[PDB]
RNA sequence: AUGUAUAAAAAUAGAGGUAGGCUACUCUCCUGUAUCGUAGAAGAUGGGCGAUGGUUGAUGAAACGGAAGUGUUUUAUUGACUUGUCCAUGAAAUUCCAUGAAUCCAUUGCAUACGACUUUA
RNA sequence: CUGCCGAAGUUUCCGGAUAGCAGAAACUCAGAUCAGUUUUAUGUGUAAAAUGAGAGUUUCUAGUGGGCCAUUUUUGGUAAGCAGAACUGGCGAUGCGGGAUGAACCGAACGUGAGGUUAAGGUGCCGGAAUGUACGCUC
């Protein structure tokens, strides 16, 4: 992170990424 | 409960109060000592003439509680070198004086009685 | 005194391994001098060994030996794979081994 | 290439991660490593950047007895040793020997102010960083989090550096001296088509 | 080893190899041709030298079927001197003629720090 | 681009040297050295000509040639001839009562608006505070370094700030009048 | 890398078109196989002549013919970005068509992010006077006084004594 | 400075199968590249990278583009050969490739000579 | 461990000199693939020739080193070795790799749940 | 205890009979027929060359009759989600390399070993492997 948040995201959290670009 | 700064709450490791700061050393300054040692013996009440300007109570009297400690004089029998390193202060060499009385060599011992007395 | 040492020094690194996998039968030596595979090629074949001491005085030693035989080149950086007659021990990760000059070929 | 039983380094002009790199290495190959001036290493970014990380990384503490939290070392020394730490195999018994096989100090205490002290060519500054951009020294970025010896290794490596000049120029003249008494000899011009 | 030594002709597998024997003391002896860095120093006669009667029977050990026994006193036949001195007095005649070559023969070889064999040109 | 240059000639000024980037200027009137080891800049110097070279730099880095061109010459300039700053006391109702101290290295203030705070103001290295004569309530800053005299002023204004009174009303203050060379 | 192809080719003969026209193209591909792909695609997306009926009649690797002087070429292409239309013309100066050609592909995907397909070579020319020769950088390489230092200098590890990193 | 990238500069190259040979910059041609040739036929005229050389000292003057044949003729008129040898930085690149092809017989003659040279370490009182 | 051999500093869009009067000279850099050291039954026995040096062991020292000085020199000896240049003997059958105090028991109360702590003896 | 063979994972009709997949027994078939395949021809369907494989039936007897995930087409869409089909896949019966970790992602499918070489992914260090080469962008 080091600025507020993590770079790193939630497996399901990348699932969904790749749903929502699909759709 | 009460301010964070002196937890953790426990026991002290030593029955006389050492000193954890000195003033800072001066060149300029004549050679003096900074540090005493007394025995605490109680206190009483005193009146005293209050001389404090812009006060309510300018030129007056009022009763103060004063701790009276007993300081007989301090023998000075060595000297200790500390010499600056970057991980701090650290005692090069100490150099004690050739007579030292009873008081100071019982403090060596914690049986000075029984001892052999073969202090220094 | 400096008339001896007819060996050239050697490092054993590890084994020879994959992320998650070790094989202890082959191990990553880096030969020091070596900088290159071309330069590992001189170094195939030579016999490297590993020299260390126990209690016992075997055979009224107290140092024992384990022979190996340098096999390819590891890696662009010059490192070897050598096989032992008996696999190096795992504590032998950043000891020192001898590679020998023989079987010479110069 | 080689090595040799004690390596020491100068860490002036290097950069921390690079070195730390090449110095887990070598402690994990076997080697010896003692790492002096580590006060004058180079962080790549400028001093506002790279305190504001170190800042950030002192935010990181247990709300329970933050004596069980990270501890945070200020001396650049132990900045240093951080740095080599992660980058090697510290929960086992191989990573830690290799910590032990390392000593990061300040300065350079007497026992290597008279030893060859080396440099690694691959975690140098002026050949890694493309010049004009900005990089801190964690001797700053030390002093300025906590650190409080700044002033007493800035005076002690003043000395050293008088008193080891006089000694390079006792030496120069010693070697002035062999070095004219070297192609007085004929024997050197003989056969010095050995290109000796 | 790290005595450097004369090589006087290739036998079935080995080389009959000495060193003249007042020089560094190394006798007639087979050596695997694995076991041995040819030098480019500069060459010496042998072709003066008998060296068919060296065999690899000559070489052999006898049967099996004690330390004080054998030793290069009592074991060591004198007509084994006998072609020891002999190529000796053969070959110090062309080491004495070239330089330097006593010398080195005399010198053992041995790697130093900083010497690389797969960059050193023997 | 390749090639970005500026080109300086120098005057009478003895010293120019560049050695380590180190601008060591020593002139009639003074030596003053300045440090530009914060801009990769070549410094030629060639006879009476100065030359401030870049090759393949980016339009920050070139920014930096003006820049260097400048103080460098701002500097020249006071080796020289020297900086003054003249400053003219302002004041409605009370007076300002302005007294120097070692020879003016240091200015106190007081008397003004009516508060009692002496006000010590210490003036950058290379630079003396007088009281001019043929104008009343008048400050002269002299020196070699621009931005020192400058800074000085600067600090002085500063300090003397009205607060939480109105600014279209209330006119007391110390502020600059007149700005150039010693001659 | 690269080699320059010049690429020939028509549809199958057949009664309607006894003697088709013979379509030569100038491409840069790393092979044979890639070019004539490539010479069809092209094909179909500008005569629209199928791939499926017709056939390559000649490919020749074209080499530099005087790879020893220095030139400054320009090229013309129709870069495809998220909007896929665009057309630029660049320079480069180098002393092969197969390098300008090669410096263009490296230099589009390194600022646009481009790729091979994304790119499609217009026209590739050999600009020879310094008049028509427009970029800044190109003229200040043509300058008769041209003259800098050298930038970017820069096993073996633990080095005893520091760096030159100058002359 | 003293070494510029322009024409007519002798060049060292040090990467390559051309490695220790002397080149001169013929023709410039971009800020990574550069048309060298040399007057030994053993290295052709070809264009190389700033990487694989080092800038010597030593610049002749030659025309831009010049063909092969009037650079080694200004090359001979010149001398820039023995021209480089004369720098102490020739010497030590010739005495190092003489170290280099040096055999276990030669090494031990140098041990001698310098034996010999440390036989006097005698100096003034 | 197998030579466990190497101490200027800073810069890198520059330094170091030499030779000069902070300024005029020219040279060097461009890594250590360098330098030091290296022949001798792990190193035997003598003889010359030529240095008049080098390497040390044991004493006696005085000067220096405080950052972790635990080491630097100068030496006054003494005992060795010397390969600096030449000689003469010896090796081997290992006849083809293996190497004085403290505590308890007592005492105190400045302490205390119990230990601990401060005393005394 | 070891070895061999090895599914269905659901139609079609009223809990089932059926079919399908897996085996057994007994038959005939090699100038013969097949095929999760492609061409050719006639108008997507029909018919006859390529390639592969020995190809057929009859009896009878086990187990199965779920789902999940994803692609594509399409039906509407809706604040935005999504909802409805079809489609063949992947899982399901299945370990292994990689993706830091993982039912669904990239490779790969398994007797016990030696050697060699790769896939996917990687080569600063943890970590096996270039602090490789060349050209750019970025503070």
């Amino acid at each position: 992170s080091l600025k507020k948040k993590s770079k790193r995201r939630t497996t399901r959290l990348r699932s969904r990424i790749e749903k929502k670009a699909a759709e | 409960h009460g301010s964070l700064g002196f937890l953790p709450r426990k026991r002290a490791s030593r029955q006389r109060g050492k000193v954890k700061a000195f003033p800072k050393d001066d060149a300029s300054k004549p050679v003096h000592l900074t540090a005493f040692l007394g025995y605490k013996a109680g206190m009483t009440h005193i009146v005293r003439d209050l001389d404090r300007p812009g006060s309510k109570m300018h030129k007056r009297e009022i009763l103060e509680a004063v701790t009276v400690i007993e300081t007989p004089p301090m023998v000075v029998v060595g000297v200790v070198g500390y010499v600056e390193t970057p991980r701090g202060l650290r005692s090069l060499t100490t150099v004690w004086a050739e007579h030292l009385s009873e008081e100071v060599k019982r403090r060596f011992y914690k049986n000075w009685f029984k001892s052999k007395k073969k202090a220094f | 005194a400096q008339g001896h040492r007819l060996y050239v020094k050697a490092k054993h690194l590890s084994f020879q391994r994959s992320k998650h996998v070790i094989h202890p039968g082959t191990s990553i030596v880096k030969i020091e001098g070596c900088d290159s595979k071309e330069e590992a090629q001189f170094y195939l074949g030579k016999r490297v060994c590993y020299v260390y001491k126990s209690s016992k005085a075997v055979r009224g030693s107290k140092i024992r030996v384990i022979w190996g035989t340098i096999a390819r080149p590891h890696g662009n950086s010059g490192a070897v794979r050598a096989r032992f007659v008996h696999n190096l021990p795992a504590k032998t990760f950043g000891s020192s081994l001898r590679v020998m000059l023989y079987p010479s070929n110069i | 290439s080689e090595f040799q039983k004690v390596v020491v380094i100068d860490a002036k002009g290097h950069l921390l991660g690079r070195l730390a790199s090449v110095v887990a290495k070598q402690l994990l190959g076997g080697q010896k490593v003692v790492v002096v001036r580590c006060e004058e290493l180079n962080i790549s970014g400028h001093f506002f950047r790279n305190k504001l990380k170190y800042l950030a990384y002192l935010r990181k503490a247990c709300r329970y007895n933050p004596s069980r939290g990270a501890f945070h070392f200020r001396a650049p020394s132990r900045i240093f040793q951080k740095a080599v730490r992660g980058m090697l195999p510290h929960k086992t018994a191989r990573g830690q020997a290799a910590l032990e096989h390392l000593q990061a100090v300040e300065g350079i205490p007497p026992p290597f102010d008279k030893q060859k002290r080396v440099v690694v060519p691959a975690a140098l500054r002026v050949l890694r960083l493309k010049p004009g951009r900005k990089y801190c020294t964690v001797g700053r970025l030390s002093s300025e989090v906590g650190w409080k010896y700044n002033d007493i290794v800035a005076k002690l490596e003043e000395r050293r550096k008088v008193k080891s000049a006089a000694f390079y120029q006792a030496k120069l003249a010693k070697q002035k001296k062999i070095a004219s008494a070297k192609e007085a000899s004929p024997v050197n011009q003989k056969l010095s088509q050995f290109g000796y | 080893r790290g005595k450097r030594v004369v090589v006087l002709s290739q036998l079935e597998d080995t080389l009959v190899v000495t060193g003249p024997y007042k020089v560094n003391g190394v006798p007639i002896r087979r050596v695997n041709h694995r076991y041995v860095i040819a030098t480019s120093a500069p060459k010496i006669d042998v072709s003066g030298v008998s060296v068919e009667k060296f065999t690899k029977a000559y070489f052999a050990k006898q049967k099996r079927s004690f330390f004080a026994e054998n030793a290069p006193k009592n074991a060591l036949p004198a007509e084994r001197i006998a072609d020891q001195k002999a190529v000796d007095a053969k070959l110090l005649p062309a080491i004495k003629a070239i330089p330097n070559m006593k010398e080195y023969l005399a010198a053992s070889f041995a790697l130093s720090n900083g010497d690389r064999p797969h960059l050193m040109k023997f | 681009d390749i090639y970005k240059d500026e080109t300086l000639t120098i005057p009478k000024g003895v010293t120019v040297d560049i050695k380590a980037r180190n601008v060591t200027v020593t002139g009639p009137r003074g030596t003053l050295k300045q440090n530009l080891r914060h801009v990769d800049i070549e410094m030629k110097k060639q006879g009476n000509t100065i030359k401030f070279i870049v090759w393949h730099g980016s339009r920050k880095h070139n920014a930096c040639i003006r820049s260097v061109y400048s103080i460098i010459n701002n500097m020249i300039i006071g080796v020289t001839q020297g900086f003054r700053y003249k400053m003219r006391l302002v004041y409605a109702h009370f007076p300002i009562n302005i007294n120097l101290t070692e020879n003016g290295t240091v200015v106190e203030i007081r008397n003004f608006l009516g508060e009692r705070i002496t006000r010590v103001i210490k003036c950058l290295p290379g630079v003396t505070v007088s009281i001019s004569s043929a104008v009343k309530d008048e400050i002269i800053l002299e020196g070699n370094s621009l931005e020192n005299v400058s800074q000085s002023a600067a600090n002085i204004k500063q300090i003397c700030n009205v607060r939480n009174k109105d600014i279209r009303k209330f006119l007391d203050g110390i502020y600059v009048s007149e700005r150039g060379n010693i001659e | 890398a690269l080699k320059e192809y010049q690429v020939v080719g028509r549809k199958v003969p057949t009664e309607h078109e006894p003697v088709p026209k013979l379509f030569r193209m100038r491409l840069f591909a790393p092979n044979e196989s890639v070019a004539k792909s490539r010479y069809w695609y092209f094909l179909k997306m500008i005569n629209k002549v199928k791939k499926a009926t017709g056939e390559i009649v000649a490919i020749n690797e074209i080499s530099e013919p005087k790879p020893l002087k220095a030139k400054v070429f320009g090229i013309w292409i129709r870069y495809d970005s998220r909007s896929g239309t665009h057309n630029m013309y660049k320079e480069f100066r180098d002393t092969t068509r197969v390098g300008a050609v090669e410096a263009m592909y490296a230099d589009m995907a390194a600022r646009h992010r481009a790729r091979f397909r994304s790119i499609r070579i217009l026209k590739v020319v050999e600009v020879e006077k310094k008049e028509d020769v427009r970029r800044n950088y190109v003229k200040q390489l043509l300058n008769p006084h041209l003259k800098f230092p050298l930038p970017h200098r820069r096993k073996k590890v633990f080095a005893p004594h520091r760096p030159s990193t100058f002359y | 400075f003293k070494r510029y990238v322009e024409v007519g500069r002798v060049v060292l190259v040090t990467k390559g199968e051309y490695t220790g040979k002397l080149a001169v910059i013929v023709d410039i041609v971009d800020h990574k590249r550069a048309l060298i040739d040399s007057p030994c036929s053993e290295f052709p005229r070809q264009v190389i990278r700033y990487g694989s050389v080092v800038l010597t000292h030593i610049v002749m003057k030659l025309p831009r583009g010049a063909r092969s044949g009037i650079v080694a003729k200004k090359w001979k008129a010149q001398d820039v050969c023995n021209k480089w040898a004369s720098s102490a930085w020739a010497k030590k690149l010739e005495a190092k490739k003489v170290r280099s092809q040096l055999n276990d017989f030669d090494r031990f003659a140098v041990m001698r000579l310098k034996k010999q040279r440390r036989e006097q370490v005698n100096v003034a009182v």
